């Protein structure tokens, strides 16, 4: 879950998004559209081996 | 058909564009039209057929 | 459902005068302040189309009004172009406000044509196949507009064409026109110079092909 | 059905800013110019209440508008009070026009508290249990408000509470809030700074007790 030191079992590469082609700008419409991203655990997501929390958030 | 080296690979894109104001130039513009993906390594001859489209029964 | 505004009726309008809305061509210029917004652009990214139409008209007169208007669907017309061979401009529309009868239109005389050039003698043009017969307009699907009972317009023309389908940017086989049967008259005080509004609906379309947005030649 | 007016969206509004309507408490002050007229007074002559709620929102953008708004039902909130422990005034509402994010709210730092007095040393306040997590607001029942498709708001929260019923003048377990996801932007000419309107409906209420009109302590 946490990576004290980079390791094979810890990191799993990266994910990226690429603009495939130039988008269309119609007459008199505003510019700079907005995109949002959301994350959620998969149906098979599972944790293990509980631990004690870091109390840093109090500060 | 391809004829080249041994340990080389690549990708190719095939497309068709009906008539319009002028022939498309950019791969971006072409991508909107009908197209297909031909991999270099999967096979060596990715056959292609242009569909018959016309506002009549025949053509000149 | 696309809606558009035409010019307003005035008593100054003569008889047999007219104006027309060539569908779907008028969309390109957004004729009468009309913007379909979806079909208009969808046509650009395609080339071949095949769809019907469904129109409507409205004009509110009042108890002390009188007049007669003729509305009909005339196919294969070519009256939406200037004699040279260029479509009219918005300024020209605002200027004319109406299409007045002329011997040229009666005879199909001044419809667009190609100049012969320097090799030939200048021929005397006399007649053409796209003449306009003012009286026999009633033959085609039509309705009347009487100030005492003029409610609205309704029509539904099936598809037509030399071929099952045609190119969008060029095809023109259906057109809507309005004619002033009886000059408008009324007593002052009620609604003066009522406006004319039009609606258009295609039916069972089938867009064909795919390509980037059409580019001017 | 009670209806009320909130402040109008402006592009000057930052992101994560918000405003809330704590039901049924807002009725006492007729928040947003709202007067139920029947329930508002009926609560006064009773003491214990148990009812649900049903809300709605509206905001009309136009073709050339863009933005994102977040609306959700967050229970057990206590953001409708000033840090001292007093609810804001109508002048304060008209001044602020919006609730801007602050580390205090992020940490629950400045929520109302009792002063210790002269016997104790002054403690350094650091944190509280009523913090606000801006990102995770989506967990509770919520919806988005995008200028391209924002139609209206709809929600129906069942009753909740530490006990089956509570006192009307004090109970607060449900609250409506709106958040500005994307700052508003648009081309000039269309609707500018659209207004925001809210509606509220209780469901299956059960008023309890009987006494004269409640008197201020």
């Amino acid at each position: 879950t946490r990576a004290i030191t980079n390791s094979v079992y810890s990191a799993d590469g990266w994910f990226s998004l690429h603009k495939l082609t130039k988008i269309t700008l119609p007459p008199d419409c505003p510019q700079s559209p907005c995109i949002l991203f959301f994350a959620s655990a998969g149906e098979d997501y599972t944790l293990r081996l509980p631990v004690d929390c870091n109390p840093s958030y109090v500060f | 058909t391809f004829c080249g080296p041994m340990m080389a690979r690549g990708k190719f894109l095939l497309s068709y564009s009906p008539p319009n104001g002028t022939q498309p130039q950019t791969l971006s513009e072409a991508m909107q039209c009908t197209y297909s993906i031909w991999d270099i390594g999967l096979n060596s001859s990715w056959t292609f057929v242009v569909p018959y489209i016309s506002p009549s029964d025949y053509r000149e | 459902w696309y809606t558009g505004r035409l010019n307003s009726w005035t008593k100054a309008v003569k008889t047999f005068s007219f104006q027309a809305v060539p569908l779907p061509g008028a969309f390109l210029s957004r004729q009468g302040g009309l913007n379909g917004g979806a079909f208009t652009a969808t046509l650009h990214r395609h080339f071949l189309m095949k769809c019907g139409w469904q129109v409507q008209v409205q004009c509110n007169l009042t108890q002390f009004h009188q007049g007669a208007l003729l509305v009909a669907m005339v196919p294969e017309t070519t009256l939406d172009v200037k004699p040279d061979g260029k479509a009219k401009s918005l300024q020209e529309l605002n200027e004319e406000q109406w299409v007045e009868m002329s011997d040229d239109y009666r005879t199909g005389k001044n419809m667009p044509f190609q100049s012969l050039g320097t090799y030939y003698r200048p021929p005397n043009w006399t007649w053409g196949p796209n003449f306009i017969n003012p009286y026999q307009v009633t033959v085609f699907p039509h309705q009347i507009l009487n100030a005492r009972t003029s409610t609205s317009v309704d029509i539904n023309v099936p598809y037509i064409g030399e071929t099952p389908t045609q190119s969008s940017e060029t095809q023109n086989s259906w057109t809507l026109l309005v004619m002033v049967l009886v000059p408008l008259d009324y007593k002052e005080g009620a609604t003066t110079d009522p406006e004319i509004t039009f609606s258009v609906r295609p039916t069972s379309p089938y867009f064909n092909g795919l390509r980037n947005r059409y580019t001017a030649g």
